[PDB]
């Protein structure tokens, strides 16, 4: 039998060759959005029932953001540079602390410890009295501040001092990974020397695993506020981030202004992440980072190569063909 | 009408022409057709069924804090690309290389076993359609499209 | 009894089966067999031979100090594998591929050569083993499975 | 003379021998010469065509600095460079295995061809040369080579 | 057809067979110049037009050093370790300064700033003038200095200071990654005690999109001169850079002797880089790391393997051949 | 011929089919012992010679755990954690040191060098005693130190100083990489008071290549002490490497308690290097890094995939077979 046979077919010998019919392999996706991925649990948002937060607020544990994180094996990096909706105001580009919700995302478990890694009042650098702000209000809508972090303000003895150590204690399970969010404030002349007690630049450390930095606080001359709670502050803060590997102790420098590790984040396992965008409509088989959800109604595509998540279609420069019939064979 | 091609019904895809004197008796043997439908969902399969890894981001890599690794991530993801597309390509152009040169073993074994259960009578040339010796009427064919 | 086949004796894995009135005259070709093993062999060692290069840490990455690059470095190893058993895959299936399809030919030639030592005195179907138009005795069939 | 083989002139690298008694006519098939080169031809260019991206330094590793990012970039450009030689090596392998296999189907297709033209007048064996039963001289031999 | 046929082909499956013709489908380069990439705009020098300059004195902006850098898509990385040829003298090791030229050549466009992206002479510390230097004579062969630097001597009230801020703004446009060029002077005793007012060690940091650094200058006992102006000075200078990613800004800390950030570089797009050596000779298809350009005669090639770019024939482990003829036939 | 035939192998485009016969290809391993590589040295130890010795001791020149350090091509990562076992208590988490020993093993050479790289006793900070320990016997049993460090204690006017400079001078020969070890010491108020002169916390800097650290010591409050001497001490150490490419000085910033390099390590080459445990018992012809030593006896293999040195089967991801005989033919 033989038909009118212009299909084309490619062997890997004979260059290009004219068959009877062809079954297409390939497909060409077209864009969609995002979706849970079929079966496997999908993380979006850090705190889905966080409402009024965002990643950065969760993980910086503004008041009221805090609550349980769903454990998930696929999420989806929606903020390249996650940003902050509320509590103190933060100079968050003269650390790497926006990017502490996307370390979050890409461990399978995560969860907030349950007590307290330094006991803050009692600490070096004297007694300490633990600071809140009337932009941080809690559930009750007192004066709060973020559940990781004490702002620890000399009780007495406001003086200037010399660098203080803090050994922080792994207080997560073998395993896990702890990481520690600790900062500093810092204020203008008078209200350095009100409130701590020495006007001049502060400076601060921190280590773990080799790695390690230095900060020099800023006195007066701060940034507009954004990202924050709304209400005027003469100060700022500057908050980071370290990662103890586990089974290992971190360490913090400190002066005037510090503001301790309190709770910290546990998390293992691993996510697998890709870029991506919310919300998640619907479920799809495959989630690809330029396409969104996909269905694999072909096994190959062509088009845009991008990572992806689930039973996805695997990319393919050109477009595939078998050939289905016998070679063309003219009416002849 | 049977040889060559025209513009007819093509739907039992039949692989092998009639001959004889009783008019143009015409009979499809339908367990080749089955044969070759069956071969080539096989095949569709084994090509459906590949299974590689599928890439994601490296979940300690933050974004500018460490784009230096992020670009190497980025070349390994492209080379990777290329490398699995293009076994894919070998892959289905060896299964097409196969299926195209299939094409004469198939009609080459159609007109053997015509001549098995024909006996050895003739020969042909051409086309070589096989032709009998005697006249073979529609039940006849039937019978051999049939085996 | 050779033909079809039973829970005989499969020592000379034997490509064709006798034919004549003399008894059951059985001989092996041993040369046959002998090719039939050579070429398996010189296959197993076309594949046996395939050398790739090993993988090993980075050794200027510190554990933890460094581990971003290492995520990416194990990475780097995972995909590898996927791509060397995949090119090893093909290329033991086209291998089986390949000796599955050789069936038909090996047999066939063995027929060709019966032609070729009797003459051109009879022609066979269905299974196909030639039959001549005379007797031919044990001493004659050795004579044939060596040449 | 042109069997077997000797130190002759192998201008038309000739597919078949000829045959008669007009003492030894010699004719080429210059269409079967023609579809030998461009088929070659073929087969070389869809190697020569393959294409794949190139290697090239991470634009934002710098040397010493980051010299830890860079040893895996050399592992990466390594490891690659065995998996295209590998897949290279393959469709190379692949070519020439499917090149030297159809050899003798060349040649039995020549034959067969032969007969078409001569009719069901003989057979032969071993070489297989066609063998008429009448006499064809030299203009009779290039009417057979050009059709 | 049959002739004396001792080619030999290797098959996937029947190991190694003799045919009466082949096809060498690989070569052997030889080492030869690197050359223009047929086509595509290579670099070579950062300013081919800025005479008397490398590309370390280019990218630091080095008095009758500047210029446009020409776009291009292919650069060569001529300098493995990058010097200098003139100006202020540079603890050149002790920064990773001498990357910088590796890192523009690294972008497809690259561009100094019109504009000074700090207002040198008002900053924090007080009123500065701005330093020259007879090292960095300038187009009518008076006193300059670096054009991405403004050596910040205080005016008046020299005395000691405490770590001073400055938020570097970004300046560059969307997708532009800006690099800005900072550095500190030091001297011996009697000189920063004349020129500053305080002759102890000052401390610098740096920071941007995370990556932090510190500095501590190094008071008299300099290091030998080399690599510059030629004439004789009592300090030397440390200059470092730091990169800011599209959209953000960074931040530098400072006590006296502060080199401020005066035009930064703006830069976007990404070259092809490999290793090579000038002067370019020629035009050639690929360009090869170790063998110059190349014109791909055959489709493949045996040799050592490295990077290249261009129209170039792919690396194979062996020889390969195709079959052209049939097997072996001996004359029987 | 015809057998029983239920053999199946799988082909490209048929599917699975029925044989009679086939030749596995793979195995699966056994997990065993890791053993020499066959015919190539395996190193595992740094020093198997330096009795009562680990990695880190050998690394850090305890007394009596110097000596020569074999060359090798292959080495076994036998401590992801390196530990000490003798002399000054050192606060290894502070630092990166741990993992010194895990370069060291990295490199195919590796030597200590002949000479002090700086003189200790004449140096910046006045003129220096060099202290021992009794918790560091040497091979006299009198009292040592590491012998890679000069613990510099000031000899007269023990006055609190400034930041001081040192360049750490290249002593390797070109093409080895200088590993430099050098460190602070740090003990309670009454201890620096006697023994420095200056109490307050001191700091530390260094710069290699571009990459820049900092430290500040803790004054009193020290961690209790773990794998050292056993003796108590009041102070501990801290230690850190600096690695200075080919080439390359680097520079180190110090106060009081400075620990000055004094033997550095210089290393060239590449060893090809795994994870794995130690002892290695009898030689293997492939070491994997889950299955120890393996004699190829398939030339694929299934099972866990990991690195492995030698010569190994390669892994597939499934089991492998040809077909030997031809399709199953049941017997009609
Ligand atoms: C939300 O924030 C408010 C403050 O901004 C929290 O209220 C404070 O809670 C502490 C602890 O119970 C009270 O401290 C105690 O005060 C008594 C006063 O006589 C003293 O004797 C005790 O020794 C102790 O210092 C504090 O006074 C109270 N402040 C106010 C204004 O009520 C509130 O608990 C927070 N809510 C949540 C859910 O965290
Ligand atoms: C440093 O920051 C503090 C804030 O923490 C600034 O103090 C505030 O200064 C304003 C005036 O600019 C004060 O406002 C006035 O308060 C009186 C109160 O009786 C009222 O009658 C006036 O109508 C007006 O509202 C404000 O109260 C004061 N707040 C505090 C906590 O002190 C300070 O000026 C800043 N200094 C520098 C040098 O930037
Ligand atoms: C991939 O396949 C899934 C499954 O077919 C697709 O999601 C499905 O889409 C249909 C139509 O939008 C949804 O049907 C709805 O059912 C409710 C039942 O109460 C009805 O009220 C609505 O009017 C509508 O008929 C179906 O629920 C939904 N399935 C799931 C699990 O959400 C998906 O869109 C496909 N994605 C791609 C990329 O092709
Ligand atoms: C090359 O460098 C020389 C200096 O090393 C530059 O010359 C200087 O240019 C400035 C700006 O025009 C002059 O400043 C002015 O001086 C007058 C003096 O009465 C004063 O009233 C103004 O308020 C202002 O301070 C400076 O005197 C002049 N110095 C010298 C020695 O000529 C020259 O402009 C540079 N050339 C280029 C192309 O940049
Ligand atoms: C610190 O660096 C300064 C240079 O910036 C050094 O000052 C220079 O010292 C030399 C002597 O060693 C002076 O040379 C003499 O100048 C007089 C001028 O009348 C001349 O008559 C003599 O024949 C000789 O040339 C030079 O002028 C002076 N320059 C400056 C700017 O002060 C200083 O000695 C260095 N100090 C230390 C502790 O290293
Ligand atoms: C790759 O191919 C190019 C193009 O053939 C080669 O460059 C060419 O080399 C020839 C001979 O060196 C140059 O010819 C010259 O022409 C001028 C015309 O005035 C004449 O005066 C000279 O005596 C000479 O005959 C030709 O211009 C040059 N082409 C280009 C674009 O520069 C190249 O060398 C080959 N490279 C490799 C790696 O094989
Ligand atoms: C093992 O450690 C002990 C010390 O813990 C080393 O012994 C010491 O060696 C030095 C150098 O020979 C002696 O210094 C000299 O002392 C004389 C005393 O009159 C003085 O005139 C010289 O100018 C110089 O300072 C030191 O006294 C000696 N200490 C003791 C207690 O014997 C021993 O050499 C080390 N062993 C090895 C193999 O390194
Ligand atoms: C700082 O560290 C030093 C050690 O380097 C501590 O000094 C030691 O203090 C103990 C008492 O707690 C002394 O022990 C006593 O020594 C006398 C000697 O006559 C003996 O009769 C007593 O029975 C008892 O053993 C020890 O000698 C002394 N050692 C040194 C070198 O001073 C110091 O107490 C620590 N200070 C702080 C604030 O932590
Ligand atoms: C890989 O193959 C090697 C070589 O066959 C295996 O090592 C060998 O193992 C045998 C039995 O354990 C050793 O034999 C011993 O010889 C001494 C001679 O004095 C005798 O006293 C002992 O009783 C025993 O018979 C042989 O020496 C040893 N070869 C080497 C080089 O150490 C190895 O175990 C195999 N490894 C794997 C993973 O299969
Ligand atoms: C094999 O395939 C090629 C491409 O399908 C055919 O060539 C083209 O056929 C179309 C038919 O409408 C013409 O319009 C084009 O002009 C042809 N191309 C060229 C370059 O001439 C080719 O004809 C097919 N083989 C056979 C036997 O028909
Ligand atoms: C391969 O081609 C055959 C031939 O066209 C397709 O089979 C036909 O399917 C239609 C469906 O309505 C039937 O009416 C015809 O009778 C079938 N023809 C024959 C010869 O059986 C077959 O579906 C194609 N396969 C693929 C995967 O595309
Ligand atoms: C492939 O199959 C053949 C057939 O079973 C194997 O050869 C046999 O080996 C035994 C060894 O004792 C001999 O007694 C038989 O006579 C041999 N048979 C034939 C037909 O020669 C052969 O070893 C198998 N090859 C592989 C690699 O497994
Ligand atoms: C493949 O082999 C053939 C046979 O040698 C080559 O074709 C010959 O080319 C020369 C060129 O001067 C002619 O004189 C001969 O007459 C040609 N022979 C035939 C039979 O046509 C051919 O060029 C080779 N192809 C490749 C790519 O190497
Ligand atoms: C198949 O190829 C091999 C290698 O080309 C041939 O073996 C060699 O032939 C040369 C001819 O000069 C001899 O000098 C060598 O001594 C032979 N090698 C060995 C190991 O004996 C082989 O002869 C070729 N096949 C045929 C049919 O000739
Ligand atoms: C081809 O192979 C398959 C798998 O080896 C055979 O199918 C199975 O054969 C066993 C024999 O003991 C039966 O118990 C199973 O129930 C069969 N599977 C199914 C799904 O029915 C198949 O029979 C083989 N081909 C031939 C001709 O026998
Ligand atoms: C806070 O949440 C409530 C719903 O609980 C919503 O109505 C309100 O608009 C939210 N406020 C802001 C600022 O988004
Ligand atoms: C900061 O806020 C003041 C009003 O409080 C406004 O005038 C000024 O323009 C703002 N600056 C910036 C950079 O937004
Ligand atoms: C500076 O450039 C001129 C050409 O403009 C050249 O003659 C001179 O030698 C160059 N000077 C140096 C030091 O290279
Ligand atoms: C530095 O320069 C002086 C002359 O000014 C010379 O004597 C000395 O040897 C030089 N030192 C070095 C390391 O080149
Ligand atoms: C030190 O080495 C000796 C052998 O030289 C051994 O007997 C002793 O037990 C070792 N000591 C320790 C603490 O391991
Ligand atoms: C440190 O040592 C003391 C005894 O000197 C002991 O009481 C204390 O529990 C130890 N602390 C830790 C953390 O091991």
């Amino acid at each position: 039998t033989s038909s009118n046979s212009p299909h084309v077919v490619k062997t890997a010998t004979q260059g290009e060759v004219n068959v009877t019919g062809v079954i297409p392999l390939t497909t060409t996706p077209t864009k969609s959005h995002f979706a849970n991925l079929k079966g496997t649990e999908t993380r979006g948002k850090l705190c889905p029932k966080c409402l009024n937060c965002t990643d950065l607020d969760v993980a910086l544990g503004r008041p009221k953001c805090t609550g349980k994180i769903p454990s998930a094996r696929v999420s989806i990096l929606h903020e390249v540079r996650p940003v902050t909706s509320g509590c103190f105001p933060i100079m968050h580009d003269r650390t790497k602390i926006r990017q502490l919700p996307n370390l979050l995302r890409g461990y399978e478990h995560v969860r907030l410890s349950t007590h307290n890694v330094i006991n803050a009042e009692d600490a070096p650098g004297g007694p300490y009295k633990i600071g809140t702000s009337g932009s941080c209000p809690n559930i009750t809508n007192g004066n709060g501040f973020f559940a990781t972090m004490a702002w620890a303000v000399p009780d007495n003895k406001k003086t200037a001092t010399n660098p203080l150590t803090i050994e922080v204690p792994y207080v997560c399970t073998e395993g896990e990974d702890q990481i520690t969010v600790w900062g500093f404030h810092s204020d203008n002349e008078t209200q350095m020397a009100k409130l701590y007690g020495d006007s001049k630049p502060q400076k601060f450390t921190s280590s773990a695993n080799g790695v390690t930095t230095h900060y020099v606080s800023q006195i007066g001359g701060f940034p507009n506020q954004t990202e924050d709670g709304g209400l005027p502050q003469s100060g700022r803060i500057v908050v980071d981030y370290m990662v103890q590997k586990s089974g290992k102790t971190g360490t913090i420098t400190y002066q005037r202004g510090i503001l301790l590790p309190q709770k910290v984040w546990c998390a293992s396992g691993r996510s697998k992440v890709i870029k991506g965008s919310l919300p998640l409509i619907g479920e799809a088989d495959c989630l690809h980072e330029k396409y969104g959800g996909l269905n694999k109604s072909k096994p190959y595509y062509t088009g845009e190569h991008a990572k992806a998540i689930g039973n996805c279609p695997i990319w393919v420069k050109t477009p595939l063909k078998l050939a289905n019939g016998t070679k063309y064979r003219p009416p002849a | 009408f049977l040889e060559g091609g025209w513009e007819g019904m093509i739907a039992g895809w039949h692989g092998y022409t009639s001959h004889g004197a009783h008019g143009v008796a015409v009979a499809a043997d339908l367990k080749s057709t089955q044969e070759a439908i069956n071969k080539i969902t096989k095949n569709l399969n084994s090509l459906s069924e590949l299974e590689v890894k599928n890439l994601q981001r490296l979940s300690g890599a933050m974004d500018e804090l460490h784009n230096e690794i992020l670009e190497l991530d980025e070349k390994v993801d492209d080379l990777r690309a290329d490398t699995i597309s293009s076994q894919i390509e070998l892959a289905v152009l060896l299964s097409n290389e196969g299926i195209i040169n299939s094409e004469d073993e198939h009609l080459l074994a159609l007109e053997r076993k015509l001549k098995k259960m024909l006996g050895p009578s003739a020969v042909e040339i051409g086309n070589g359609c096989f032709e009998t010796k005697h006249k073979c009427n529609q039940t006849c064919l039937d019978r051999i499209a049939a085996g």
